[PDB]
């Protein structure tokens, strides 16, 4: 019924870890780029009253 | 023209000039805004602002002479001009001003006068001035944390938190004899030399200046001032620069003079300069450019200051400069350089031979506080005749591409990408 049981679970297991590392590589970089922007704080100071 | 030098306890200095007939004689201290915690910033302004305040009076009537002053980093300067006869009144009214009294000076009326001259001076400032505003502020973001941010005319909350304690601990803490010239700009021969160093004619208080635990920084912040009401928008950006008394001084200037200025409102300065001038005559993006190299004994700051009315046009503007900063490291022709090194001539040449005493003064007291000895045009012709392109290229690779870059603005900035987009455009480039 299913004649490719070893070399499906080859390619599965080479793409699980090539997966794994792309997205442990992706959870790195978007926690990086995105490091100068939620950060970044403001502060209000009232304007002076006068249109 | 020729400069002297000699010591003893303090430094004397000198640069005499037979032609100009307007002598100034001044003292100099190496110890201005960087020299200031946060809590204490504009100590120094009010010293300047007290000086210049009411014993102008009395300068003008016993005798005659016009004082100045200036605090730019760390060169408080008290500069007392007078005519080439007068020099001598002019240093006896130096010595009465600070070695004895200052007690005279320092009044309860005269200082709450002052105080509110500046806070009113510092609003003002505040108020109107935008480009010295987003200079201060791309100061004060470059050096986070630092004793070379703070601004240099004090923010408004620091100055109401100080009457007479804090300024008398400043004058004895700073204004002594170990970071101190006299100079002696103007057309004075020897009489300077001479009466400088007397028996107990210098300043008091013989010590030293206290240490800095901090010497300085650099880091990529960011800072935006945005708002709507204002009709133009004030961006500068910056890079890490180089400190006075480095072999890179020159070498930074001519990268800086190398882009150079402009104006679209002038016929004389539409057609001339280089590229990004082409490419942007094209599509009206902006108004004024100021390609600056600041130094200054800690670090420097080189870098770059425009103003637009157009509001959409940031970002190409922006792009633009900094692809043109990027072509900098990797091809100039020669011809580039060779006008490059003419015009910064020509420029050197206006800055350093200005007739006014008082200009004079500030750069020499500003020359010799670091080196001890001013660096004459002459051997600054010779060694900016040095350069070629391998310097220009070496030091444009090594201090721009792929650097950590400051930013400021203020007014209508809603177009303006923020810190990702600009910094990437340095690096990502085909090169
Ligand atoms: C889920 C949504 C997306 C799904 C997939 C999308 C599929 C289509 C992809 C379309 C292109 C996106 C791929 C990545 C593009 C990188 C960014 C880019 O090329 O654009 C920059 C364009 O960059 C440039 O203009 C300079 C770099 C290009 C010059 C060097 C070229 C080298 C060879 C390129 C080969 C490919 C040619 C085709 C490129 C489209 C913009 O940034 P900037 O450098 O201009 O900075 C902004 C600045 O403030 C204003 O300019
Ligand atoms: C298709 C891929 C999948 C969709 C896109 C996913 C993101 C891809 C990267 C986008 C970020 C980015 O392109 O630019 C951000 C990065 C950051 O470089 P940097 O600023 O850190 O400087 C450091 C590097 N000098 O630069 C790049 O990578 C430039 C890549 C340009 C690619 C152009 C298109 C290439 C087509 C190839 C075939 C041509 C025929």
């Amino acid at each position: 019924a299913e004649p490719e049981h070893d070399e499906r679970k080859r390619l599965g297991l080479k793409t699980v870890i090539i997966l794994s590392s792309l997205y442990l590589l992706s959870i790195w970089v978007k926690k990086f780029k995105w490091a100068g922007i939620k950060t970044r704080k403001f502060v209000f100071n009232p304007p002076k009253p006068r249109k | 023209a020729e400069v002297t030098q000699l010591s003893n306890g303090i430094v004397v200095a000198t640069e005499h000039n037979p032609s100009a007939h307007t002598a100034s004689v001044g003292v100099v201290f190496g110890s201005g805004a960087a020299n200031e915690n946060p809590y204490n910033n504009g100590v120094s302004n009010l010293w300047k602002n007290i000086f210049l305040s009411k014993e102008n009076s009395a300068v003008a009537a016993k005798e005659g002479l016009a004082l100045s002053s200036n605090i730019s980093r760390d060169f408080q300067s008290y500069i007392v001009s007078s005519l080439p006869g007068s020099t001598d009144k002019s240093l006896d009214f130096l010595n009465q001003s600070f070695i004895q009294q200052k007690a005279n000076l320092l009044s309860s009326s005269n200082f709450e006068a002052t105080k509110k001259s500046v806070l009113k001076q510092v609003q003002d400032f505040e108020e109107n001035d935008h480009p010295n505003r987003v200079l201060e502020h791309l100061h004060s973001t470059a050096f986070q944390n630092t004793p070379l941010s703070l601004p240099t005319r004090g923010t408004l909350e620091s100055l109401e938190n100080l009457v007479v304690a804090d300024l008398e601990s400043f004058a004895n803490n700073h204004f002594l004899n170990s970071n101190a010239v006299v100079v002696g700009t103007g057309n004075i021969k020897h009489e300077d030399l001479v009466n400088s160093i007397e028996s107990k004619n210098l300043s008091l208080q013989t010590g030293t200046k206290p240490v800095l635990k901090k010497k300085a920084a650099f880091l990529g912040s960011e800072v935006r001032l945005r708002d709507d009401t204002l009709p133009k928008a004030w961006i500068s950006l910056a890079v890490e620069g180089e400190p006075v008394n480095s072999p890179n001084y020159f070498v930074a200037k001519l990268a800086a003079q190398i882009f150079g200025s402009y104006n679209a409102f002038e016929p004389a300065s539409r057609l001339q300069g280089i590229k990004l001038l082409d490419n942007i005559q094209e599509y009206q993006l902006c108004d004024n450019f100021n390609h600056f190299s600041l130094s200054y004994k800690d670090s420097g700051l080189w870098g770059f200051s425009t103003a637009t009315r157009n509001v959409t046009m940031i970002d190409d503007l922006i792009h633009f400069t900094l692809k043109q900063w990027n072509r900098l490291t990797i091809s100039v022709t020669d011809t580039e350089v060779e006008r490059a090194k003419s015009l910064l001539k020509l420029q050197l040449g206006q800055l350093y031979e200005s007739g006014n005493p008082v200009n004079d003064a500030n750069l020499l007291g500003a020359e010799v506080l670091i080196k001890g000895s001013k660096l004459s045009l002459g051997e600054a012709f010779k060694k900016i005749d040095a350069i070629t392109v391998k310097d220009v290229k070496a030091w444009a690779g090594k201090r721009l591409w792929d650097q950590d870059i400051a930013i400021a603005g203020t007014g209508q900035i809603e177009g303006l990408l923020d810190y990702m987009r600009i910094r990437s455009d340095m690096s990502m480039m085909r090169w």
